């Protein structure tokens, strides 16, 4: 009821805390992924929309 | 050993038959062209 407990020294601390803010930007040829570079299967490709 | 793979199943080397010649190959080139624009209000030039 009557008791309270008080600092008397401290600590500075230093704590660290890493986070993710970028991930890396691909970016995919379509067609040369899918239809291999060099191939009438792109002229079948473009069918899919 | 006449060609080799890499990590992923893509033949990256492969050796001359008629001689030894351990050729490595390399895909041809390729990217995405964009094109930058002031803006066809202010002008018609573009970069690549």
């Amino acid at each position: 009821n009557n008791s309270i407990a008080i600092p008397t020294n401290f600590t500075i601390s230093v704590t660290t805390e890493i986070l993710p803010v970028s991930m890396t930007k691909t970016s995919v040829d379509c067609t040369m992924y899918i239809c291999g570079d060099s191939t009438e299967c792109s002229n079948l490709l473009l069918q899919y929309g | 050993q006449q060609f080799g793979r890499d990590i992923v199943d893509t033949t990256d080397a492969v050796r001359d038959p008629q001689t030894l010649e351990i050729l490595d190959i390399t895909p041809c080139s390729f990217g995405g062209v964009s094109v930058i624009t002031p803006g066809t209000n202010t002008s018609n030039q573009v970069a690549v």
